[PDB]
This record gives structure tokens, C-alpha cells and sequence, in this order.
């Protein structure tokens, strides 16, 4: 009962950023119910330069009267804590100090000051003891850096904490990096990586700061069906405990996962629809529902192409229940692009398997990544000559 | 196009130059036609017919549409554009056998009289003796010569060790 | 044979005294102390009677050569 | 230094507002132009009567 | 008047940065090395900006401190200040100094500054003016370090004329210094003439001109990045035109790599444009990345629609793209280009119907392509196996096309070529490399033992020889 | 009113580029056979240096007057050893490492510091390092 | 005096080219020199030699070691020795006349 | 389920059993090498135009 | 003399041609490689280090810490020659013997 007040402090409040995403979104700008949460945030908490932004950036009509009652109660709360701080740095010691300015920078990630955070972070950082508190701001950082997609502070912030925590042993620590890494993995496209630390951490989740536990599953599952292969998938998560107990409040996400599992394709293509447009309104997974999609989709077709030496388009259209036009072109792009190892005879209209071995697949891999490796030496050499 | 800012411009200039381009298109020399179709402006290339023609014979010919080359015949700008047509026809066949002979495998006699835009079924047998083909009793002319393939059987040694060699080199030879 | 080559160089330079304090300067601070002697003997043979500033600005360093 | 002036420079009148701002291993087919697989697959359920 | 004395404030430091450049073109001039030349010009884009009618009246007429024809030349071109109340003579020239005319270094120099203002001014006729009179001067001459300010010179010379949208008087101006540079052995003034040459010839689209220019002429190798990167982008587009597509294509990623790394954004979005249009035709991919930069998004837009029809390769789509944008494909210089870019439209989607069907109709083939009819169809398929494109077969009497089966890529000798030019590159970067690297000329067989130090050893160890062993 | 001096001109222009090109090519070749035949010359000086005597290691007991210091030899008790000119003697702090030459003893050369010996105490103590934040209640 | 000028250049030019190809036969030779040089001053390792505890490395080329004998030095390295070896309470074998770690 | 290399012919009804290759180690290892590398061209890409 | 003494570790004319087994040269390539990749994954962090390192420990900090820039270097020669002996071998025997 006692989940949410383990988790970090909520400061940026994530789901801030996911209704601002919303908002962004050209289908739901007009929301009134996601509009009024969000103000309802930003009044709450006084964030006068996330209201600023907002206004700026969606082009809405700023009420003077709220902003300048936020605006007092961001400046008159500013100052008390600077009172706090000369108070300490005269009177009392240097962990008092320490949490003057730690009250400081609180108060300015929590009004959405995003520099001003970040400075008066790093001033707090400097004086700090205590390694775990350091971690917190560390963490803190890492927090902000999600919140506006800062993939340089998240990748710095990221490596000092993987420091902080190779210093002191703490495990509990490392599973909130593991989650946060797992979600920014999430965020730039590193399904693999994103699985391989959310099935790490699905038994010792406890960074309700960052999303719900239920919402932390469904995005497990979603990167483990397209990150894992068969054998890890049953192991992993048809067969994880935690993950079954879960899906038991979740049959939307169970049906997804079980259908893929079970071969039912069209149930699977049902639930990828459904899927698609969950991965649509969430911040995290906006960037890659076009690609996850297409990526699932390809799986789909890959497996039941794995077992069969071939198989007829009208077959395929039945098990996904589709059209065989329909199978016919995505078999045909999918093929194009290299993702399917089977050719379409289209005057009989099957689809024959093609076993090619995985020497080819690592040496057009290797030609790929050498050349961009290649091209990153040559441009060096040429920033170095002049 | 030198002395054209006190000349005005010739009523016949458009068709003389479409000329130009339809006899380098019938010379092969398709690197000077396009250089020369680069000097008219952007504007009558699309526009005017006496320039439109040559450059849409010249996608066809590249892309391979072959009978719309002999279409082109038909609807020709202009009956100065005539001669030069045939000059190219005479290409057009003997690139359309060369592709027959590498992509179809074996073809009946009459079937190619459309693709070889032959008139008539005599006109077959005498290009067919100057291509050498092989005509078979079912009136299918065997294509059989994929056979000579890029020669893999033989392995380049003298080449890749010239290659080995000049990566030694290339590491040792520095100094 | 390789103190002697170098020695030689004088013969052949002393009609144009400049040109031995370069060619030979290099030859004046080589591992062989053969050579650098050599070096010397030319720079003498060469520049006699001139008093190069160059040379004798060559010789200078080699009078604390660790060989005797 | 020799700065290009000579080249007429096209305005940017780009979008300062991180447009993109990301690293992935970006590909040509994210950039396909289609409706969603959810309304693909939403017109063809119907195209089968049901 | 705080507006005034702002722009004093600015124009004595921009008389004193101009006094500082007259300094190194004269200890150049002086130490006999040109390159000390290269910092005064490596300044000249930004000092360009950095003066107004003051400066160059202050800077004229206390910079030459003679009277000259020179000062009845430019003097009346430009405007005069009022009896200023901080009336501070700038005269760098004293004595002997002011009495010596000035090197013909500098007086170019300062002429150079006078057509920049002018062409700034929109003064065109009377930058031409000054620029044909700076022309005479520095034909006149003949020196060795001047060269590397007459290239520059040239460059505006010829911007003048490009304002006055003649081109053609120029020609035979450049043609005449380029083979007097030649003649002499000047790398830098006959890069940037032959630059000048090949832009006057594309200008008027006189492409054959500059092939041939190009194929005589021999560009000097140790030329400007600058000027590399110009002469990549015109002989890339010679080599577009000509249809020699592979050696244009490397030609752009050449000029491409050595364009300046944070500025000329313009000269950046046209050879991207020409580097797009040139990889399509050659049958490869563009780089995605090169769409999202921010300069690039908006001009490139255009082009990324192009390249996605391409890419699809569907005729209908490509042409679509093409009713869309010829008008700003024309606008571009692009569009005689682009419209050979529907052969390239019908061999991508020929490649892709093999890659993935087996065995296709004829009639499929024409409808995915978007062709006119299957007999049509069998024609281009036909060209596409005979060229190499497929390696397919075609059952006439059937009415399908059968795709050969893929042969094991790995055994045979095509990974060893690929191989072979990415590790010849790899062995060549590392040579370059350390070619590349320079020792400083420090005093060497310094760090070895010295002569007191090593004189105690010696009389120790004879200490040491007459102690112990009695 | 000049014959060939255009054409005397042009030949010693086309010789001087030559000649500086090779110049600067010269100057980059002779560097780097300077450098090659230092590293020849220093390798083979050091096999005569390795058979130089090793230097004693002490610890200083106090500066003294005249350039003195006490110091005591690792196993063999204290020593008054005089001061190389390189070594300044403000900088012969006591409890320091000083390395003394084979013969003459000779302070020549202030090694690095030895371990504090508060430092040495405090690793043997072996306390857990501890702060605010690992103490409950 | 334009016909000396240009005499003395052409002169100067053959003396450049004389200087570049002896520079770059005396590199190569020189090279042969080096090798043989690290060949030569293998004879500082030859037996007997003692046996000694690194202790520390004072800098790039000179060290603090603990001989067996019982007294710490601080000696010479061998430039030739792998300093990736030089671990802390790593056995060395010191030359028995100047204890220099060879 | 990847239990063994093989695959179903429906139509004949027939299992066709393949002896699969092992993956090579060397071209694993050397992909990871060129991503590790193309790190250390990105950490010299930050010490040059740093220092330069 | 000279002449007769240059004979001294002089290798047989068959070794020249001989060609190594195939196994053991595929298992040294991968093994060399998997090291690389160890060797590479400390490079960079080497790289970071020496970014903000003080001059004193350019070379007294690399006592007792293998260099991976030098085993690096190490292993890419010994890989270059093995493979390029290898390579050049067997196109020299697949010319030299030949049944035709």
C-alpha cells in the first residue's frame, strides 16, 4: 500500500511532460479534460516559467491574473529560501547549507526553471557529502533530462550515476538506473537494451516517480516481443511470475502478448492496431510507432513463415485475416527491404522460405557500421588538417 | 545563342535544334546531347514540341521503352525530323535482339514480330542470319548463352595477390 | 672507411667554405664518433685559414664530446 | 575565412524548435508515407464483410 | 549622438585592425614569406562588414599619404566626413614612411577594401570602375607575394561584373590572368582563376566549355580548401551533366567534406541538392540524416519528396513530385537532372519486383510500376535483364517473369572487393596521417649526458680505480 | 630597354619554388633524422648509465647549517650528508625522501613523500568511512 | 649579375637534392643502428643478477626498489623493460653491481 | 521454438532437417569492435575540438 | 664465411609456400579479435582518462596498467601479417599447383 511513497521525489513531474506531449499532438490539442489537468499542474505548483513556455511554444492566451499570482508566489518563496540559505551559511553548519540549497534547486525544477535548476544543482552537488545524496541529484538531473528529452544530460547523468553506483554498492540505486536507462533506451529507440533492463527490473520496481507499475509492464512487454527471441520470450516473460500477475489487471496487453505466442495472427494484428494507437498518445513511444509497428508486423509474418517451406498468400490473408492483396504487399515491401527470407511466386501465389546464412547478414552489417565508422574517421581527418 | 540580344528570335530555331538533339540521339553521342540540351532554357524543354520530342525519345530509349521509340515515328514535330528518326530505328532492332537474346530464354518465331517491329516474316530470316540465331523446328529461336557466365570457376590469383601485395607495400614500404 | 669519407668532404668544399657547416652539421652530432670526427676534420680541412664563424660555431659543442 | 557569399544562400526559415533533435539509427521507411496500420487494418476488416 | 559615438568607437578599432593588416602585408613583404599574407585575408570577410564611408575616407586618405593619381581615383567614390571634433590624423606613414610609396602589396589591399564597400553600396558601375583601374594595377605588376592577394581580387572582380549580369567581358580578362598564372607558377591565383572560369561557364550554362576546360587545365594541388571546394562542386556538375555520375557523385562528397564547417550554408544546400539529384541517378540512396539538418530541412524538403518517390520507385509518384516542383527544380538549376530520374524510378522498382517475387506477371509488373501497358512492361524488364539490373528471365508465351535464384553472395569474390577499397581507404588515411605529423626543429642530442655531469663520473670512477683496487 | 633579363627572371623564379619546396622537405627529413639518431645515441649512452651506482633511499631528520642534513639510511643507521647545488635546502623538509648518492652520500634528488604516518596508523584502525546518511534514527 | 643568381640557385637546388638523398640513406641506416643498439644493451641483464621488490616509480625512467640484500634504492629502469609489468610488489631483477632494474 | 534447424512441407507432408552452420565469432566480435571503436573516434572527435 | 653463416635459422624453400592449418588460423583470428574488442572497450576509456590528466602522470600513471593503445597496436600487426601471409600463400599455390 505503501508503493508510491518508496518511489524518488516527482520533480519534473513526468506526466507534466506527457499531457504537454499530448497537447503537442495535432488530434487531441483541443482536449479540455487534458488542458485542465494541466493547468491544474502548473497552478499546484506555481510553475511560471513552464507557464511561460506552454503560452509560448501552443500559442494560448496567458491569464495575467494567474501568471502574476504565480509569479509573487514564485518570487516570495525564492526569496524565503535564499533567507534559509544565508541564515545557514552564517549561523548554521554545512549539511544545513547543503539542504538550503537542495530546497533551492527543488523549488526551481518544480516551477519548470530548467537552467536555473540545472545550476543551482550543480552549486548543491558541489558541496555534497553524502554519496547517496549526490546520486539523488544525480538522479534528480536525470529526471529533468527525461523531462525535456535532454539526451546529453541524460547520457552524462547517466555515466555519473553508473559511477556513483559502481562507488557505493547500492543495489537499490542501481535498479532506479536500470529503469531510467531502460526508459531513455525506450526513448531513443534501443528496444533491446530497453527489454533487457525492464525484465532486470521487473521484480524490484520501485521508481513510481517515473510511471505506474502496471504502465512500467505494459511498456516491458511491448519492447520484449520486439527486442526478445521465442525461447527468451517464453522463458522471460510468457512464464515471468511477476509479469503473468500483472497482465491478470492488464487481458488488453495479455491478449497482445499471448497472441503472438500462440500464433493467433489475427488476434495479433487486432492487438497491434490497438497497441499502435497507445504508442500514438505516449510521449516515450511517439517517435517509434511507426517503426515498433512495422517492426511487430514483420516478426509476425517471419514466424509463420519460420516453420513452413512455403505457404499460400490465400493461407497467410486467412491466419492474419486480411486481404491477400493486402498480404501480398507487405510481404513484397518487407521482402524489399531485406527483413523476410522468402520470395512470392505470385502466378501461383506462394510465398517460398529462404534459408540465407548468417555470414551474409554479418558481413552487409559489417560493410554498414565500417562505412559509418569510416566516414566519422575521415571527417576527424579532415576537422584535424585545417 | 551568341549574337541573340540584337538578333530576334528565329521562328525556325526551336525546330533546328530539336534536329540537332534527334541527330545526336541517332549518333549514339548521347553525352554531347545532353550537354546541348542543357543550353536551351529549363522553360521550352518541357514546353516546346520541336524539344519535347527528342528528350521524351531519349527517356524511352534509356528506360527501354522501345516501341514507344517507334511510335515516336508517328508523331514526329516536324518532316525534317524524318530522316534522322531512321538512323536511330536501325540501332533501336539490334538493341531489341540483344536484349531478347539475354532475357528470354527461348521465343517463337511470330512472337517476336511485334518486338522486333519486323513488317514482313521474310524480313526475319535474313536478320536472323546476320545474328547468327539458331532457329529451332517449333519455331522457337534457342537463346542458350547464359553458359558463358562471369567465369567463377576460375579464382583471380594473380590479381588478389597484386592486391596483397600492395597492402604489404602500403605497410611496409612507408618508412 | 666512414671517417675517411667524411673527411674527404673538405677536399671537395673548401673552394666554397659556406657549404660545409651544412652539409657535414648533421654528420657532427651522428652516433659514430668516427663520423663525428670526420665531421670535425672536414669542418678543419675545409673552413682552414677562413675562420667560419659557422664552423667554428659547429666545433665548439664538439670539443665536450664524451669520446677523446 | 573565405566564407561562401558568392552562392546565393537560401533562407533557413527552419523550425528552431528541435524538430527532430534525436539519435537513432534512422532509416528511409519510418518516412513512407501511409495511414496508420490501425485504420489499414480497420478498412480491410470490413473489405471481407466483416 | 550616442548613436555617433558608438560608430566612432567602432571605427577607430576597425582603422586599427586595418592598420594591423597593412602591418603583416608589409612584413611579409619583408620576412619574403607570402603566408603572413593569408592572416591579413583570412580577416578580410569579417573587416568587409566592419567599415562604413568614415573608415574608408579615414583609411584612404591616411593610408597613402601621397597624392597620387590613386587618391584622384577613390577619394571622389566615397563620401567625407564633417569637421569632426575628434579630428585624430591616422597617419601609420612618417617620415621617410609617408615620403616612399606605398607597396604595391597594400595599395591593392586598400583598393579591394574601396570595391567592397561599393559592391555593398550596390555601387556596381563604380566598383567596376575601380576594379578594372585595380585590375591594371596588379597586371602591371609582378610580384611574387601579390599573387595571393590578386586571386582574391579576381574573385571580386569577377562578384562585380555577377551584379552587373555580364559574365562575358570578364571571360576573356580571366582566360588571359589564368594563363599568366599559370605561366607562373601561381597555385593560388590559378585555382581561384580557374574557379572563376567554371562558374562563368555554368552560368550560362555552357557546359561543354567547361569540360573541356577542365579537362586541359590542371588544378593545383596545393590549393585552398576554399578553393577545392569550388572547383569539386563545378567539375561534380560538369560530371552530371556529361552523365558520368560516379566520379560527380565523389566529386560532391569530396567538396561536401571540404566546405567550411560552420558557414557557407548556401554553398552547402546546393551541393547537397546536386549530390541528392546525382546519388538517385546513380541508382544509390541519399542519407537521411542530410534531411533533418536545420538548414537543410527547407531546402532539401523539395528534394526529400523527390527522393522518397524514387525511392518507392513508382512512375506515378515520381511524377506527381515532378507537376509538383519543376518549377522549383527549374528554379534550382536541377530539373534537366531530375527528368532523367524516371529511369532510375523504373529500375528501382524493376530491382525490387525481382527481390522479392519469384515469379511475377507481366500485367503485375506494369501495374506496380504504374506503366502503360505489359507489352511495355516486357521491353523495360527485357533492357533491365540485358543491362545487368535483374538477373531474371522472361517466359514470353507464358506472359511472366521468373527471378534467377540468389546466388551465395559470401563465397564469391564481392565481399573481397569491398573489402579491398575500404582497407586500400583504411591504409591510405593512416599514411596520410603520418605524413601528417610535424616534429618541432628542438635542439636534439640536448637531452643526452652532459659534459660536466659525464666529467663527474670519469673522475669519480678513477677515484674509484685508484681506492679499491689498493 | 631589357633583353632576357624577362626570361632570366622566369628561370630563377621556376628554380626558387623548387628550391623552397625542397628546402622545407629537407628540414622535415633532417628533423626526423635528428630525432631517430637521438633515440640511437640516448640508447646507447644508457647501458654505460645503467652501470652507474644506485642511489640510497633515507628519510631526512632535520636540515642543518651549511647545507647539511641528517638523514637515515634504510638499514644502515644516520648519516650527515651534504646537498647537491640543484637542491634547494628550504625544500629538505624533515620526515622527508631524499635519495643520496653510492658514494659521497649525497643528497641529489627529493623523491616522492612516504606514506603520512597518521595515514599508515588510520589504514591498519581501518574505521568504517561513514556519513549522515547512513545513520537511521 | 642575373646569370650568377641563377647559376648559384641551380647549384643550390642539386646541393638540396644531394643533402635529401643522403639524409634518407643515413635513416636508413640508422635504423639498422637502433636495432642493434637495443640488441647491445641486452648485456646489462646478463646473470647474476639479484632480486629486488618494486616499490615505486619515482618517474618515467628511475624507480624505488627494495632489494633482498635488505636496503632500498632508488635506481635506473631498463628502457627497454615493459613498464606494463612494473606492478606494485612485483619481484625485479636488479643488475648485482648498480642495482638498476633490468 | 528454435528446439531444432528444420522446417514442414505441407503439401508433400515432409520434415526437412537442416544442418545449420554455427554463427561466426569472428564477425560478432569484430561488429562490437567496430561500435567500440567508433567510440573512440567520438571520444578523439571531443579531445580535438576541444583542444584545437 | 660470411656467406656460410647467413645460412644460420635460414627457413627450408617448403615452409615458404606451406600453408597454415585453416582451424588453428580461424581460432587465432577470433581470438585475436575478441581481445580487440576488451582492448578497444578500455581504449576509449583511456582516451577520457588521458583527456584530463596533468603531464607528471603521462607516463608514471601507465606503470603497471596495461596500455591499451599499445597491445592494440600489437595485435593489429600480428593480425595484418598472419592474415596477409595467409591470403598471399594461397593465391601464390592456387597458381603454382594446378592440375591443368
Amino acid at each position: 500500500e505503501n508503493l508510491e511513497e518508496e518511489g524518488l521525489p516527482k520533480n519534473p513531474d513526468l506526466r507534466i511532460a506527457q499531457l504537454r506531449f499530448l497537447l503537442s499532438l495535432p488530434e487531441h490539442r483541443g482536449d479540455a479534460a487534458v488542458r485542465d489537468e494541466l493547468m491544474a499542474a502548473v497552478r499546484d505548483n506555481n510553475m511560471a516559467p513552464y507557464y511561460e513556455a506552454l503560452c509560448k511554444s501552443l500559442d494560448w492566451q496567458i491569464d495575467v491574473d494567474l501568471l502574476n499570482k504565480m509569479k509573487k508566489a514564485n518570487e516570495d518563496e525564492l526569496k524565503r529560501l535564499d533567507e534559509e540559505l544565508e541564515d545557514a551559511e552564517k549561523n548554521l553548519g554545512e549539511s544545513e547549507i547543503r539542504d538550503a540549497m537542495m530546497a533551492k534547486a527543488e523549488y526551481l525544477c518544480r516551477i519548470g526553471d530548467k537552467e536555473g535548476a540545472l545550476t543551482a544543482f550543480r552549486k548543491t552537488y558541489d558541496k555534497t557529502v553524502a554519496l547517496g545524496h549526490r546520486l539523488d541529484i544525480v538522479f534528480y538531473l536525470l529526471r529533468i533530462g527525461l523531462f525535456y528529452m535532454d539526451n546529453d544530460l541524460i547520457t552524462r547523468n547517466t555515466e555519473k550515476a553508473k559511477s556513483l553506483i559502481e562507488e557505493g554498492g547500492d543495489w537499490d540505486r542501481r535498479n532506479r538506473l536500470k529503469v531510467y536507462q531502460g526508459l531513455y533506451c525506450v526513448a531513443i529507440r534501443d528496444f533491446k537494451q530497453a527489454a533487457e533492463l525492464f525484465l532486470d527490473t521487473v521484480s524490484t520496481f520501485t521508481s513510481y516517480e517515473l510511471m505506474d507499475y502496471k504502465t512500467f509492464v505494459t511498456y516491458t512487454v511491448y519492447v520484449s516481443m520486439i527486442a526478445l527471441e521465442r525461447p527468451d520470450l517464453r522463458e522471460k516473460v510468457i512464464k515471468g511470475a511477476e509479469i503473468l500477475e500483472v497482465l491478470h489487471s492488464l487481458p488488453a496487453v495479455r491478449q497482445y502478448l499471448f497472441s503472438l505466442y500462440e500464433c493467433r495472427y489475427s488476434v495479433f494484428f487486432q492487438s497491434l492496431a490497438v497497441v499502435e494507437q497507445e504508442m500514438k498518445k505516449d510521449w516515450l513511444f511517439a517517435p517509434h510507432y511507426r517503426y515498433y509497428v512495422r517492426e511487430m508486423r514483420i516478426h509476425a509474418y517471419s514466424q509463420l513463415l519460420e516453420s513452413y517451406r512455403s505457404l499460400t498468400l490465400g493461407y497467410m490473408a486467412e491466419a492474419f485475416g486480411v486481404g491477400v492483396e493486402f498480404i501480398d504487399q507487405e510481404l513484397s515491401r518487407f521482402i524489399a527491404a531485406g527483413r523476410l527470407h522468402c520470395k512470392i511466386d505470385k502466378v501461383n501465389e506462394i510465398v517460398e522460405t529462404n534459408r540465407p546464412d548468417s555470414k551474409n547478414w554479418q558481413y552487409q552489417e559489417t560493410i554498414k557500421k565500417g562505412d559509418l565508422l569510416l566516414n566519422r574517421v575521415q571527417k576527424l581527418s579532415r576537422v584535424i588538417n585545417m | 545563342f551568341d549574337y541573340k540580344e540584337q538578333l530576334p528570335e528565329s521562328a525556325y530555331m526551336h525546330q533546328l535544334l530539336g534536329l540537332n538533339l534527334l541527330f545526336l540521339l541517332s549518333q549514339n553521342r548521347v553525352a554531347e546531347f545532353h550537354t546541348e540540351l542543357e543550353r536551351l532554357p529549363a522553360k521550352d524543354i518541357q514546353t516546346n514540341v520541336y524539344i519535347k520530342h527528342p528528350v521524351s525519345l531519349e527517356q524511352y530509349l534509356m528506360e527501354g521503352s522501345y516501341n514507344k521509340v517507334f511510335l515516336a515515328k508517328g508523331n514526329i514535330p516536324a518532316e525534317s525530323y524524318t530522316f534522322f528518326i531512321d538512323i536511330l530505328l536501325d540501332t533501336i532492332r539490334d538493341e531489341i535482339a540483344g536484349c531478347i537474346e539475354k532475357a528470354y530464354e527461348k521465343i517463337l518465331f511470330t512472337e517476336a514480330t511485334r518486338i522486333l517491329f519486323f513488317n514482313t516474316p521474310k524480313k526475319m530470316t535474313d536478320y536472323a542470319k546476320k545474328r547468327g540465331w539458331v532457329l529451332g523446328p517449333n519455331n522457337y529461336y534457342s537463346f542458350a548463352s547464359q553458359q558463358q557466365k562471369p567465369e567463377d570457376t576460375t579464382i583471380p590469383s594473380t590479381e588478389l595477390a597484386k592486391q596483397v601485395i600492395e597492402y604489404a607495400r602500403q605497410l611496409e614500404m612507408i618508412v | 672507411v666512414r671517417r675517411a669519407a667524411v673527411e674527404s668532404l673538405g677536399f671537395i668544399l673548401f673552394r666554397t667554405p659556406e657549404q660545409c657547416p651544412s652539409v657535414v652539421s648533421l654528420l657532427s652530432e651522428s652516433y659514430n664518433p668516427h663520423v663525428r670526427y670526420g665531421a670535425a676534420m672536414a669542418l678543419g680541412i675545409c673552413c682552414a685559414g677562413t675562420g667560419n664563424k659557422e664552423a667554428i660555431n659547429l666545433l665548439e659543442p664538439m670539443t665536450n664530446d664524451p669520446v677523446n | 575565412d573565405d566564407e561562401f557569399e558568392e552562392f546565393p544562400a537560401e533562407d533557413w526559415a527552419g523550425l528552431d524548435e528541435d524538430e527532430d533533435a534525436h539519435v537513432w539509427e534512422d532509416n528511409w521507411d519510418d518516412d513512407n508515407v501511409e495511414d496508420d496500420f490501425s485504420n489499414q487494418l480497420r478498412a480491410e476488416l470490413e473489405k471481407h464483410g466483416y | 549622438a550616442a548613436a555617433e559615438h558608438s560608430q566612432r568607437e567602432l571605427d577607430t578599432v576597425t582603422l586599427e585592425d586595418i592598420k594591423e593588416h597593412v602591418k603583416q602585408l608589409e612584413k611579409a613583404v619583408s620576412g619574403k614569406e607570402p603566408r603572413f599574407v593569408l592572416r591579413a585575408l583570412r580577416m578580410l570577410p569579417s573587416t568587409s562588414r566592419r567599415l562604413n564611408h568614415y573608415v574608408l575616407y579615414k583609411a584612404v586618405q591616411g593610408f597613402f599619404t601621397s597624392n597620387n593619381a590613386t587618391r584622384d581615383f577613390l577619394l571622389p567614390f566615397l563620401e567625407e566626413p564633417m569637421d569632426t571634433e575628434a579630428d585624430l590624423q591616422f597617419r601609420p606613414r612618417t617620415g621617410k614612411a609617408a615620403s616612399t610609396p606605398l607597396l604595391p602589396e597594400v595599395e591593392a589591399y586598400l583598393q579591394l577594401l574601396v570595391v567592397i564597400f561599393m559592391m555593398n553600396s550596390k555601387r556596381y558601375k563604380e566598383a567596376q570602375k575601380i576594379s578594372d583601374d585595380l585590375m591594371q594595377k596588379i597586371s602591371t605588376q609582378n610580384r611574387r607575394a601579390l599573387d595571393l592577394v590578386a586571386a582574391k581580387c579576381y574573385y571580386y572582380h569577377a562578384r562585380v561584373y555577377e551584379f552587373l549580369d555580364k559574365l562575358d567581358v570578364v571571360r576573356s580578362f580571366l582566360h588571359a590572368r589564368l594563363r599568366t598564372a599559370t605561366l607562373r607558377h601561381d597555385a593560388d591565383g590559378q585555382a581561384t582563376l580557374l574557379n572563376l572560369l567554371l562558374r562563368n561557364y555554368l552560368h550560362y550554362s555552357l557546359y561543354d566549355q567547361a569540360e573541356k576546360l577542365v579537362s586541359k587545365s590542371v588544378f593545383p594541388e596545393q590549393a585552398n580548401n576554399n578553393e577545392w571546394a569550388r572547383y569539386l562542386y563545378y567539375t561534380g556538375r560538369i560530371k552530371a551533366i556529361q552523365l558520368e555520375y560516379s566520379e560527380a557523385r565523389r566529386t560532391m562528397t569530396n567538396a561536401l567534406r571540404k566546405a567550411p564547417q560552420h558557414t557557407a550554408v548556401g554553398f552547402k544546400q546546393t551541393v547537397h541538392k546536386l549530390l541528392i539529384v546525382v546519388e538517385l541517378l546513380l541508382g544509390e540512396i541519399p542519407d537521411r540524416l542530410q534531411f533533418r539538418q536545420p538548414s537543410l530541412k527547407r531546402s532539401l524538403m523539395p528534394y526529400f519528396l523527390l527522393t522518397q518517390a524514387v525511392r518507392t520507385g513508382n512512375l506515378a509518384k515520381f511524377n506527381q513530385v515532378l507537376d509538383q516542383f519543376g518549377e522549383k527544380f527549374q528554379a534550382d538549376g536541377t530539373y534537366t537532372l531530375i527528368i532523367r530520374l524516371r529511369h532510375n524510378v523504373i529500375k528501382t522498382g524493376v530491382r525490387m519486383i525481382s527481390l522479392s517475387y519469384s515469379r511475377i506477371s507481366l500485367a503485375d509488373i506494369a501495374q506496380k510500376l504504374q506503366l502503360d501497358s505489359p507489352e511495355d512492361a516486357e521491353f523495360i524488364v527485357a533492357k533491365a535483364i540485358r543491362d545487368g539490373v535483374i538477373e531474371a528471365s522472361i517466359n514470353h508465351e507464358k506472359g511472366y517473369v521468373q527471378s534467377k535464384e540468389m546466388i551465395d553472395i559470401y563465397s564469391t569474390r564481392e565481399p573481397q572487393l569491398a573489402f579491398h577499397q575500404r582497407i586500400s581507404f583504411c591504409l591510405d588515411i593512416h599514411n596520410m596521417s603520418v605524413k601528417a605529423m610535424r616534429f618541432p626543429p628542438k635542439s636534439y642530442n640536448k637531452d643526452l649526458e652532459s659534459a660536466e655531469e659525464r666529467r663527474e663520473r670519469e673522475q669519480q670512477d678513477l677515484e674509484f680505480a685508484k681506492e679499491m683496487a689498493e | 630597354g631589357s633583353g632576357l633579363r624577362q626570361y632570366y627572371l622566369s628561370k630563377i623564379e621556376e628554380l626558387q619554388l623548387i628550391v623552397n619546396d625542397k628546402s622545407q622537405n629537407l628540414r622535415r627529413l633532417q628533423a626526423q633524422r635528428n630525432e631517430l639518431n637521438a633515440k640511437v645515441r640516448l640508447l646507447r649512452e644508457e647501458l654505460q648509465l645503467l652501470q652507474e651506482q644506485g642511489s640510497y633511499v633515507g628519510e631526512v631528520v632535520r636540515a642543518m647549517d651549511k647545507k647539511k642534513v641528517l638523514v637515515k639510511v634504510h638499514p644502515e643507521g644516520k648519516f650527515v650528508v651534504d646537498v647537491d647545488k640543484n637542491i634547494d635546502i628550504n625544500d629538505v623538509t624533515p620526515n622527508c625522501r631524499v635519495a643520496l648518492r653510492n658514494d659521497s652520500y649525497t643528497l641529489h634528488k627529493i623523491l616522492p613523500n612516504k606514506v603520512d604516518p597518521l595515514v599508515s596508523l588510520m589504514m591498519v584502525e581501518k574505521v568504517p568511512d561513514s556519513t549522515y546518511e547512513m545513520i537511521g534514527g | 649579375d642575373l646569370y650568377s643568381r641563377y647559376k648559384k640557385l641551380q647549384q643550390e637546388l642539386e646541393f638540396l637534392e644531394v643533402q635529401e638523398e643522403y639524409i634518407k640513406d643515413e635513416q636508413k641506416n640508422l635504423k639498422k643502428e637502433f636495432l642493434h643498439a637495443q640488441e647491445e644493451v641486452k648485456r646489462i641483464q646478463s646473470i647474476p643478477l639479484v632480486i629486488g621488490q618494486f616499490l615505486e616509480a619515482v618517474d618515467q625512467n628511475t624507480a624505488i626498489v627494495g632489494s633482498t640484500t635488505g636496503s632500498n634504492y632508488y635506481v635506473r629502469i631498463l628502457s627497454t623493460i615493459d613498464r606494463e609489468l612494473l606492478k606494485p610488489n612485483a619481484s625485479v631483477a636488479l643488475h648485482k653491481h648498480s642495482n638498476a632494474l633490468v | 521454438d528454435k528446439k531444432f534447424h528444420g522446417i514442414l512441407d505441407q503439401g508433400e507432408g515432409v520434415l526437412i532437417i537442416f544442418d545449420e552452420p554455427p554463427v561466426d565469432k569472428t564477425y560478432e566480435a569484430a561488429l562490437e569492435t567496430i561500435q567500440n571503436m567508433s567510440k573512440v573516434v567520438d571520444s578523439l572527435y571531443n579531445k580535438a575540438k576541444k583542444l584545437t | 664465411e660470411q656467406k656460410m653463416l647467413l645460412n644460420l635459422h635460414k627457413k627450408s624453400w617448403m615452409e615458404g609456400l606451406t600453408l597454415q592449418d585453416y582451424s588453428e588460423h580461424c581460432k587465432h583470428n577470433e581470438s585475436v579479435v575478441k581481445e580487440m574488442l576488451e582492448l578497444a572497450k578500455n581504449y576509449n576509456k583511456a582516451v577520457e582518462e588521458e583527456d584530463k590528466m596533468t603531464p607528471e602522470q603521462l607516463a608514471i600513471k601507465n606503470v603497471g596498467k596495461q596500455d591499451p593503445k599499445r597491445h592494440l597496436e600489437e595485435h593489429v600487426d600480428v593480425l595484418m601479417t598472419s592474415n596477409i601471409v595467409q591470403c598471399l600463400a594461397a593465391m601464390l599455390d592456387t597458381v603454382v599447383f594446378k592440375l591443368i
